[PDB]
């Protein structure tokens, strides 16, 4: 799981 | 097109993103605020002291570390909510967030710690710099005073910010400055260069418009901030290097899940 992704992906 | 609409978007959203601006920060730094002073830290004594007011409290806990190792876990913690910041802001880009998701992702791999080092300037000066929102200042001296490798992260950092600073930059040139760090088509397998190129040619632009009208008496500051530009990424090159010698040589001493995945096959 990416981390920086999940930043990117959040409301 | 509109490129003083674009200035003015991005300088909103950086008002939003980033708690302590360049403002504020000089406001501090000069006095000319009508909140208390900073608690100076400048020896293990004052750190032990001023720890529990600064944001950095949040993750200590356990028996008492040397004051390099408590230093180098404040940053950290400061570092993965910098990031954090950035990466809201690079959101509202325009245009950014209709990147593919894997390029958004190196963008940000790339540009985050240049961008950090581009506003750890705005909350320096020559002999210490700010932290924990400005509740805290730490002093130049006290940080090169740790023992190797410890002692030698700052200071390059310090001497940057001195040449920076005298661009004499506001937080309106630096709101255009760092979107156009995030938007460079030259990272390290970028999947789709031709749209983030689009994009930072815009900012570019928009960039060089406001700096002719902010700095009128300053002719070439455009050529002068994009040469800084280059400087940054030595910058990260040397930190990088740093890092792993407390990687080789320190026990206990891992990175933070984020931190990890931004360095992990950085160039
Ligand atoms: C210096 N300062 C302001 C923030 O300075 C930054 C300076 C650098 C960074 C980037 C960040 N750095 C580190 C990451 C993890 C651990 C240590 C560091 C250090 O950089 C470090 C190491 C040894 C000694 C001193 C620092 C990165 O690479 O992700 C982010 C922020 C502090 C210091 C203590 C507590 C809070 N605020
Ligand atoms: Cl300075
Ligand atoms: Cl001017
Ligand atoms: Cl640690």
């Amino acid at each position: 799981p990416s981390l920086l992704k999940k930043l990117l992906l959040a409301p | 097109a509109d490129l003083r609409a674009l200035a003015k978007h991005l300088y909103d959203s950086y008002i939003k993103s980033f708690p302590l601006t360049k403002a504020k920060a000089r406001a501090i730094l000069t006095g000319k605020t009508t909140d208390k002073s900073p608690f100076v830290i400048y020896d293990i004594n004052s750190l032990m002291m001023g720890e529990d007011k600064i944001k950095f409290k949040h993750i200590t806990p356990e028996q008492s570390k040397e004051v390099a190792i408590r230093i180098f876990q404040g940053c950290q913690f400061r570092s993965v909510e910098a990031v954090q910041e950035i990466t809201e802001y690079a959101k509202s880009i325009p245009g950014f967030v209709n990147l593919d998701l894997n390029d958004q992702v190196t963008l940000l791999k790339y540009g985050v710690h240049e961008i950090i080092y581009t506003m750890l300037a705005s909350l320096m000066n020559k002999d210490g710099v700010l932290i924990s929102e400005g509740q805290g200042f730490m002093t130049r001296e006290f940080l090169k005073s740790l023992r190797k490798p410890f002692g030698d992260f700052m200071e390059p950092k310090f001497e940057f910010a001195v040449k920076f600073n005298a661009l004499e930059l506001d937080d309106s040139d630096l709101a255009i400055f760092i979107a156009v760090i995030i938007l460079s088509g030259d990272r390290p397998g970028l999947l789709n260069v031709k749209p983030i190129e689009d994009i930072q040619d815009n900012l570019l632009q928009a960039l060089e418009l406001q700096l002719k009208l902010n700095h009128p008496e300053s002719s070439q500051l455009f050529a002068k901030l994009l040469q800084k530009m280059t400087d940054l990424r030595q910058i990260v090159t040397e930190h990088v290097q740093l890092l792993q010698v407390i990687k080789k040589t320190e026990t206990d001493m891992s990175l933070h899940p984020l931190l990890q995945e931004i360095y992990k096959d950085l160039y």
